[PDB]
């Protein structure tokens, strides 16, 4: 078929009408990046002359090919290290849980650590280490920071940010209150903080409730670690490949470097194995090749994921989509096989109302404009509002600046402004 | 580690060494033991040879050969050997080997290859492009010349029984009219048990140390050990995923064995900078402690190479296992990485240290529902940035490079 | 009269042991679920075309079929391929033989040798000069035919004699049935087990998906 | 050992080049390394074969350094497109974004030259002598509850005041410095004062 | 000349591709740049090399 590329909508625009949200949900968008890769290293001489003494002296007269390929497969495996660090360790100090988990309602049980595993990856952190999956010179060397050393940064980055907010990246963590802190998050997205102590039961309800339909959505569907399952299957089978390669002939009697000395005598097997090694040695430069542009991919990767632990973990971001669906307000790391898992709770407004608006009102000759906010009318009477959440307050002098007056303006209307 | 490197000064760091080991190895040779010669003094000597529309096919099986004797035999005008090389036949053997047997004008040998032109190789004796053997001819004007009119001449390996059926009358006046005896020689060394084997003796079976083996022509090195693997009966040899001998059947007892590589076990060198020590500790990447000398063959290794297998300095990292550093129970900010949470440093008197790196000072943030901790002062920074921008502009001249 | 030959008539390719590995490979096999032409024990013996290379299966009870005969004519012109495994014994020889075209067991000779509940399967080929044979023997749980399932079928013999097989027939004692297919030059894909042993198969021409 | 990335992009590309010229030794299975050689000791049957496999050994090496290069070069531009996102964002301007301009919140970068980069001073405010205190996040007055403009609620034990977030500075709490919104209530952790009203 | 880098990305594939294809036009040391000519002329065993 013709794929759709949405559901197509009519916004309701016109001169005099806004749409202002009544309510709200959050969301826990759940984003997923790639941050290192299977960290190999390959013994090019291992790997294209197998200890045989005859191709280990032919493959000197082919010069540094060989060190060169081990170095840049060395570069890409510190390279590795070097990724992993820059996103985890972005806190000095390892800030560990409180006894005592009165976060004003909030539930992160599912996402701090667990004491029962002898690795103590949170409930989350299990979920998504279980949802991702030699002899010919070839090796994969271990990660510097161990799985468990991980899950100590992501739960450091997660106890700083639950109880001190953005202050661990600016400084030493500041101990605020988890109801505090959230009113902050709101003010960094233009919702007045009353409209978080209001609602601070159906909040914490709210966010108790998506981290546990993340739990549901992480043990039903496999296909959303797509991005570090694909990490992992592209170097198995980039490794896979490159075995494969040393059964092929390349133009040799035999892929099989023992038959030859086994079979011909040296002055004849020189040109045979000559045709080994050039092919060897080619499927090793394709290989690193391949190799030193993905781990460029995987860079890129890497240092948009410290730059998003930066900003939306040690942070709030304003940048508009970074973060998650919807204005950002936290973020908790996750570790996963080869990557990280960012939990973005963003602020996603609902429940509309149309209302007919005015860009300023006239009092007496004056024309007066919102500090913050927009004007509104039910039909009857006019109020102020705050832009993100519906919360209609008298129109005064507090609430209004004048400037001006009534001649200039388009689509001014005439109202009282109290005088408090 | 300086070898590697290139260079006599090594900075502080953790460097994958190139093996530079002088593992001296010793040989070991297994073959079937049949005890039959095989019929080559009748092959080659026979009372006439065939017409080549029709040739002779002698199988060869269940026997010794002598092709060291064949070709030391001044007999022969040409010993021309495909995919083979004719002294390598003493060592290398075979499932069978085909003799084909018959007379030719002198000057047809050009015919008598794989693949190629003429007559007799288009109608009666086609040889594959990929023939594996020899091809061995001598002049026979003493014996198939009278004239001989019956020496009679017209898919591989096809006898092709007006009329085609030309003929030679060869007599002893006639030079490359005279008639000359050819032998090929075609080789079966498909994977089932060998039959027909060279003059070269076998030794005993030595297991687990490094050995440049031979079972049946496949002249190997590695470490030969008994093996779990369950063959099928029929089978002979076993492979690897890069289609190399994992394994055989060893042809005088039915054990199977495995082979493996040696110093398969990865070294690498953590050193503090040689500008502050020479002392150095390795890292075994891999491999399980116990097994390291046995891994590497210190048995048969350089003296202050062997003081880095044993010697109560040793711990067993996930990595692998690393050998002259000393293990400690404190942690430390990371000075060398050497992997899986382990570091190395060069410390107080002094000895290369390995611990499990500290993450950094652990701290409890002091929370409550109503405690709020706020800043009374501050301090300006001027934390600095440093970043590449650029990099040396290079232009080659590629025709002065490669042929200046 | 025909039925379906589903996964049957795989063998192993070479005398190589190789674990856990798909291998690929490209040799004279019985195409998947293929038209296998079925006979009966009654008024049988006939002489077939041998094509390319067969595929040959009987199922038994008693050892009713007992034999083959191979060659261009069968009629001791020629050194033709006569095959029997009766009991305790099995019979492989090529001679000029001779038979009426309706022979049957009694209720330039270059080779002479000698070692429904169930089912008997066999490849019979020939490449280069060398004949080959592979087999398996199985009960069976469908009475009626060729069961639909996988089993490799493991080599008996190779042998140089370089006959130009064309034609050939079966052998039945009297005083049964089995199926005849043929062999075309096929790609496989072959799942070795951690024992060495072939324990599924894809034909890589049958379809797409096989592709 | 502070100027480490800018020297290392100094040595790799010295490297680069010094392997590059050190392949030149390498006969890669021709007679000789070095090319009158062959064209001296051999006629142009023989010439041409052994020619040929230093034409493909040294090609073959160019390209590896080629590849490298223009590698390295995208590794560079990526350097080079942060630097200048830097520049435009952390000189020319203030950033909001945690941990970009250097660590602490950032006030301003100066810019200074170097060797193949770029080199950001930036000055930021990091905060320093905590005390403290306890908080609320609401003040009721007579029924209604208060909410701090900006900044927080805090107690010297004795007093509440109401001050900014980053610096202590305690305002007596106000109805300029706070806004009302709705009653005592709803609000979790709310605690009685006065508010005086100027 | 304003679209300078969708042009330059658009030269550049077509640049890399029409190089490509005259490089089927190279001999790399074969007796023509033309197989065809190549398996017209020679037998098997040296049209191989
Ligand atoms: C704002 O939206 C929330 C849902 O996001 C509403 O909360 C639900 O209210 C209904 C009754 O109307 C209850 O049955 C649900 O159990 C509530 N859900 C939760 C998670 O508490 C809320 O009522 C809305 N508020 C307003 C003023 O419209
Ligand atoms: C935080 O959420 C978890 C579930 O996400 C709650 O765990 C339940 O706790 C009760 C006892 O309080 C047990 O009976 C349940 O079996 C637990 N469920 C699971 C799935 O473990 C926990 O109580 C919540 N804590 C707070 C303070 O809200
Ligand atoms: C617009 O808002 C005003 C204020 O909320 C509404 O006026 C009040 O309406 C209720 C009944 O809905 C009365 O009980 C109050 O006494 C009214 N206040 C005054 C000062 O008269 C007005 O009804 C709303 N109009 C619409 C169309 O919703
Ligand atoms: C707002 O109210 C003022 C009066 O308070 C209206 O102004 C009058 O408008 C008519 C028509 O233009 C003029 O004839 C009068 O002279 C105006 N009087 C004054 C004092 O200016 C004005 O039209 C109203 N505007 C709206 C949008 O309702
Ligand atoms: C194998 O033997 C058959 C006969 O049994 C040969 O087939 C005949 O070949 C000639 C040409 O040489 C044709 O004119 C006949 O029509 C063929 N007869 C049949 C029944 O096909 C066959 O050529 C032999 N195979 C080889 C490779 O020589
Ligand atoms: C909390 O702050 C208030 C205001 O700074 C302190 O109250 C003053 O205390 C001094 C003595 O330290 C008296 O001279 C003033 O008259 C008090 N002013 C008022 C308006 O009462 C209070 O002492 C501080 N408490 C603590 C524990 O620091
Ligand atoms: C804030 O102060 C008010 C009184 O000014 C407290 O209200 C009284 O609370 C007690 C205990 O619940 C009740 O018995 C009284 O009837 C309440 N009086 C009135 C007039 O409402 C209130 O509890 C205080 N709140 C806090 C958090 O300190
Ligand atoms: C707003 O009013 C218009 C009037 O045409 C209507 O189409 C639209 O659906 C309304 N939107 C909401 C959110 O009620
Ligand atoms: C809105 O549009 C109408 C015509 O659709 C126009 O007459 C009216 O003056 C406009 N009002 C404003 C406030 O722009
Ligand atoms: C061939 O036979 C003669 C005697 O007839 C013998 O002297 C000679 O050694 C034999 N040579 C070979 C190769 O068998
Ligand atoms: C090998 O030789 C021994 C005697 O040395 C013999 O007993 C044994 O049977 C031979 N091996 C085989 C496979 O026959
Ligand atoms: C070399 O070591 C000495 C101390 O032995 C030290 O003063 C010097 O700075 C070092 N130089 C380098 C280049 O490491
Ligand atoms: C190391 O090898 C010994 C036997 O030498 C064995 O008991 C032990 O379990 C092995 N340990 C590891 C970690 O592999
Ligand atoms: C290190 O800790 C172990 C227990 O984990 C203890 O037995 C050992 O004596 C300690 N060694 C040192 C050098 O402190
Ligand atoms: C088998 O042969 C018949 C015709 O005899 C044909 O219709 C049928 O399609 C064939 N089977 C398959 C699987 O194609
Ligand atoms: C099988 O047949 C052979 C002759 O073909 C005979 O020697 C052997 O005894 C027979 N065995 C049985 C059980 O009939
Ligand atoms: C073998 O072939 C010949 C003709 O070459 C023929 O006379 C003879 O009868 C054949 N042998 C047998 C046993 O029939
Ligand atoms: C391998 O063989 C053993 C018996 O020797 C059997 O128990 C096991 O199930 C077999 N495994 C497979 C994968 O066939
Ligand atoms: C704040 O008070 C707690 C009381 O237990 C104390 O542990 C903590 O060190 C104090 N922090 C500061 C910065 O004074
Ligand atoms: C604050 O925590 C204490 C226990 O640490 C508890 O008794 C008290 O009710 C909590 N108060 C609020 C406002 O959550």
């Amino acid at each position: 078929y013709t794929m759709s590329l949405g559901a197509e909508n009519s916004v309701a625009y016109s001169n005099n009408s806004i749409a202002i949200p009544t309510n709200f949900t959050i969301s826990v968008t759940t984003e997923i990046l790639p941050v290192s890769m299977t960290k190999t290293s390959v013994d090019c001489t291992m790997y294209i002359c197998g200890d045989s003494t005859e191709c280990s002296n032919l493959l000197l007269q082919y010069g540094s090919f060989c060190t060169q390929l081990n170095r840049a497969l060395t570069g890409i495996a510190v390279e590795q290290d070097k990724n992993t660090q820059e996103v985890f360790a972005q806190v000095k100090q390892i800030y560990k849980t409180p006894p005592i988990k009165d976060f004003g309602g909030f539930n992160f049980s599912q996402i701090l650590p667990d004491p029962s595993k002898p690795s103590k990856r949170s409930f989350i952190e299990d979920l998504l280490f279980n949802k991702v999956t030699k002899f010919n010179g070839l090796t994969v060397l271990p990660p510097l920071l161990t799985d468990e050393m991980i899950a100590q940064y992501t739960s450091a980055l997660l106890a700083g940010t639950i109880t001190s907010g953005w202050t661990f990246g600016a400084g030493a963590a500041l101990q605020i209150p988890f109801a505090m802190q959230m009113a902050y998050r709101f003010n960094g997205i233009g919702v007045t903080q009353n409209v978080l102590y209001e609602n601070q039961k159906l909040i914490a309800n709210q966010f108790n409730s998506a981290i546990g339909k993340i739990q549901d959505s992480l043990s039903s569907t496999a296909s959303a670690l797509g991005k570090l399952q694909d990490v992992v299957n592209q170097n198995a089978q980039a490794l896979n490949t490159l075995v494969k390669q040393l059964s092929s002939n390349f133009g040799a009697i035999s892929s099989v470097l023992n038959d030859i000395l086994s079979r011909l005598d040296k002055v004849e097997a020189e040109v045979q194995i000559d045709r080994l090694i050039t092919g060897r040695l080619q499927s090793l430069q394709t290989y690193v090749t391949q190799q030193l542009i993905r781990a460029a991919e995987i860079r890129a990767s890497a240092n948009l994921a410290a730059t998003k632990m930066s900003e939306c973990v040690l942070g709030q971001s304003k940048r508009v989509d970074f973060c998650g669906k919807g204005y950002h307000l936290m973020s908790f790391p996750q570790s996963a096989p080869h990557g990280v898992v960012f939990l973005h709770v963003t602020y996603v407004p609902a429940q509309e109302k149309n209302f007919t608006t005015a860009p300023a009102i006239c009092h007496d000759g004056k024309a007066h404009f919102p500090r913050e906010g927009v004007f509104v009318s039910n039909g009857t009477h006019w109020f102020v509002t705050q832009r993100n959440f519906y919360e209609p307050q008298i129109i005064t002098t507090d609430n209004t600046f004048v400037s001006g007056n009534c001649d200039v303006v388009i689509g001014i209307v005439n109202n009282t402004v109290y005088d408090p | 580690t300086k070898c590697t490197l290139k260079s006599f000064t090594v900075e502080k760091g953790i460097y994958q060494t190139s093996n530079f080991r002088v593992q001296p190895t010793e040989s070991i040779v297994r073959f079937p033991n049949i005890t039959n010669l095989c019929p080559f003094g009748e092959v080659f000597n026979a009372t006439r040879f065939a017409s080549v529309y029709a040739w002779n096919r002698k199988r060869i099986s269940n026997c010794v050969a002598d092709y060291s004797v064949l070709y030391n035999s001044a007999s022969f005008s040409t010993f021309k050997c495909y995919g083979v090389s004719p002294t390598k036949l003493n060592d290398l053997c075979f499932t069978n080997v085909y003799a084909d047997s018959f007379v030719i004008r002198g000057d047809e040998v050009r015919q008598i290859a794989p693949g190629q032109t003429g007559k007799i190789a288009d109608y009666n004796y086609k040889l594959p492009d990929d023939f594996t053997g020899c091809v061995i001819a001598w002049n026979s004007n003493n014996l198939d010349s009278k004239g001989n009119y019956n020496y009679l001449y017209r898919k591989p390996f096809e006898r092709d029984i007006y009329f085609p059926l030309q003929s030679y009358g060869f007599q002893p006046t006639n030079v490359g009219y005279q008639p000359y005896r050819v032998v090929v020689l075609s080789f079966e060394l498909l994977h089932a048990p060998a039959t027909v084997c060279g003059p070269k003796k076998s030794t005993n079976l030595v297991k687990n140390k490094c050995v440049n083996f031979n079972f049946n022509g496949l002249t190997g090195t590695g470490v030969l050990t008994e093996s779990n693997k369950k063959f099928l009966p029929f089978q002979q040899f076993g492979r690897d995923i890069a289609d190399t001998t994992d394994a055989v059947r060893d042809p005088q007892t039915l054990e199977i064995l495995d082979i493996t590589p040696c110093s398969f076990g990865g070294v690498s060198v953590i050193t503090p900078g040689t500008n502050t020590s020479n002392q150095v500790a390795v890292l075994y990447q891999g491999v399980n402690c116990t097994e390291v000398p046995v891994a590497i063959h210190a048995d048969q290794l350089t003296p202050t190479w062997r003081v880095y297998s044993t010697g109560s300095n040793v711990f067993q990292t996930r990595a692998g296992c690393l050998i002259g550093a000393e293990h400690v129970n404190n942690s430390y900010e990371c000075d060398i990485p050497i992997g899986a949470g382990i570091c190395a440093s060069y410390q107080t008197s002094q000895s290369i240290i390995a611990y499990t790196m500290s993450l950094g000072a652990e701290n409890s943030v002091a929370y409550s529902n109503n405690s709020i901790a706020i800043p009374t002062n501050f301090t300006i920074s001027v934390t600095t940035e440093i970043l590449p921008v650029s990099m040396t502009k290079t232009s080659v001249d590629c025709t002065m490079y490669i042929c200046g | 009269a025909y039925t379906n030959s589903f996964t049957r008539g795989v063998y192993y390719p070479d005398k190589v042991f190789r674990s856990s590995v798909l291998h690929s490979t490209q040799d004279l096999f019985l195409p998947f679920f293929s038209n296998v032409t079925w006979f009966h024990a009654i008024h049988d013996n006939p002489v077939l075309p041998f094509n390319d290379g067969v595929y040959f299966a009987s199922t038994e009870k008693s050892n009713i079929i007992r034999g083959w005969i191979f060659g261009t004519t069968l009629d001791s012109k020629t050194q033709s391929l006569l095959i029997v495994n009766n009991a305790t014994n099995v019979v492989i020889k090529v001679c000029e033989f001779q038979f009426c075209n309706d022979p049957f067991l009694g209720v330039n000779c270059t080779f002479e040798y000698v070692s429904f509940k169930n089912l008997r399967e066999f490849v019979f080929k020939n490449i280069d000069g060398y004949f080959k044979i592979y087999s398996k023997h199985t009960p069976i749980n469908l009475v009626r035919d060729l069961p639909q399932g996988f089993s490799a079928l493991e080599p008996l013999v190779d042998l140089p004699i370089g006959i130009n097989i064309t034609r050939f027939q079966t052998l039945l004692a009297l005083h049964a049935a089995y199926y005849v297919g043929y062999l075309q030059p096929r790609t496989f894909l072959l799942k070795y087990n951690e024992n060495g042993t072939i324990t599924d198969a894809v034909d890589c021409a049958l379809d797409p998906l096989s592709e």
